[PDB]
């Protein structure tokens, strides 16, 4: 089975430049070109250039060009891929794939390595209550949430109730700014429940060892 | 280079249905077009080979067709495991190129969006910051615009959205926009406003709030 194997992910200072391997397996290495692809979250595939095994020889886009320089070890069957002078519009999912015999299209790929770019060091984040304003109670439903702001690196876990309250959860995706993620949740329950009803928010930072239980008081 | 266009970006489909999308070059290739597909947090998956060609291991439903410029994949009788992006790519000449995708998701029945906004709290803005949340739950279909108000007029530094992936029980979005600005910013204002745009909205929904009510 032909296998081009890359770590999930790689975390970098902007400015700086980063190193991202791709090791061959299952077939000859010098056989064929290794290529490389960026892929922006939610965005398409851009080819960014590829690289002879054997000659050493390289082609880039030119978007890529001089952003991006390629270079092999064959003893060790691996394709590597420079990028220099970080910056945040570099923090993408950039694989490696080999095309077919004819190198027309992409036969095998990579499962590509996550580049995030932020200068940031461990970071606990900030967990807040997110209560409704008073008065409009309106009717049937109310929705709670809790917010977790400036924390680094990624992953946090959030709970509501400890687990024990699971529908009428949104979660949402972290998002990088000024080099730090936040993440919201909202929960939303019947209108008799709240706040004749405990509700909180359980979020853990195991980078940071943070562990915050906050209630959602009305405010 | 050569360039291709996709279309449409989003197709909304139900399990069973004949669907297709297209992929136009902008100069002749002949039949040299590649389709890959790319199912959320995968990697791609080459479908079809030299506009038609069929690549082993890959299920019947899938057709490619089309030479010159004008290329089509189609998907008779799609599969839930078919809710994924499609790319196109040309080999006819250097450098190799791809479409910006067509991404295919479930129909469901339009869905305002529930719509809460949320004052900073007490333990934030002791802190010297002061985030202001709205979530918008629950609708469809996916397109939607936020903006935010302060004393009425539009704000677009320091916020920060985040978008669901479509609900696999309802097939409904959601969305989180944050306002965040310095604690003695936000006591420079009264009114704070959430305002949102959707498919179902007669009027713009307003959620709004006074520091001084």
């Amino acid at each position: 089975e032909v296998q081009l194997q890359q770590f999930g992910a790689e975390l970098v200072k902007p400015g700086a430049s980063v190193k991202i391997s791709c090791k061959a397996s299952g077939y000859t290495f010098t056989d064929y070109n290794m290529d490389w692809v960026k892929q922006s979250h939610g965005k398409s595939l851009q080819w960014i250039g590829d690289i002879s095994p054997y000659y050493g020889s390289t082609g880039y886009s030119q978007k890529f060009k001089g952003k991006a320089t390629l270079t092999v070890d064959r003893s060790s069957s691996t394709a590597y891929m420079e990028l220099r002078s970080l910056t945040s519009e570099d923090t993408a999912v950039y694989y490696c794939a080999r095309r077919n015999y004819d190198g027309s299209w992409f036969a095998y790929w990579g499962q590509g390595t996550l580049v995030t770019v932020s200068s940031a060091k461990t970071t606990a984040p900030s967990v807040y209550p997110l209560a409704p304003v008073c008065g409009d109670t309106t009717g049937s439903s109310v929705t709670l949430g809790c917010l977790v702001k400036g924390y680094f690196p990624e992953p946090v876990t959030l709970t509501w109730n400890s687990g024990s309250l699971s529908s009428g959860v949104h979660t949402f995706p972290a998002v990088l700014q000024s080099d730090l993620y936040t993440l919201s949740s909202s929960v939303t329950v019947t209108s008799s429940t709240w706040p004749s009803q405990s509700i909180t928010c359980n979020v853990a930072h195991p980078a940071s060892s943070t562990k915050v239980d906050k209630k959602i008081e009305p405010r | 280079e050569l360039v291709m266009t996709q279309s449409p970006a989003i197709l909304s489909v139900s399990p069973g249905e004949r669907v297709s999308f297209s992929c136009r070059a902008s100069q002749i290739i002949g039949t040299s077009i590649h389709w890959y597909q790319q199912r959320t947090n995968g990697s791609p998956r080459l479908l079809i080979k030299y506009a038609s060609e069929s690549i082993s291991g890959i299920p019947s439903r899938f057709s490619g067709s089309g030479s010159g410029t004008d290329f089509t994949l189609t998907i008779n009788s799609v599969e839930s495991d078919d809710i994924a992006d499609y790319y196109c790519q040309q080999s006819n000449s250097w450098p190799v190129t791809f479409g910006a995708g067509t991404k295919l998701e479930l129909k469901r029945a339009d869905a305002a969006p529930t719509v809460s906004i949320f004052p900073p709290s007490s333990e934030q803005l002791t802190s010297g910051g002061a985030s202001v949340v709205c979530f918008l739950n629950n609708f469809y279909p996916k397109d939607i615009n936020v903006k935010w108000k302060i004393d009425g007029s539009e704000r677009q530094n320091g916020v920060l959205n985040s978008w669901t992936d479509q609900d696999s029980k309802d097939s409904t979005y959601s969305m989180s926009s944050t306002l965040t600005l310095t604690k003695d910013e936000y006591e420079r204002h009264n009114s704070y406003t959430c305002e949102a745009t959707h498919k179902t909205s007669t009027s713009p929904i307003v959620k709004s709030f006074n520091r001084a009510a």
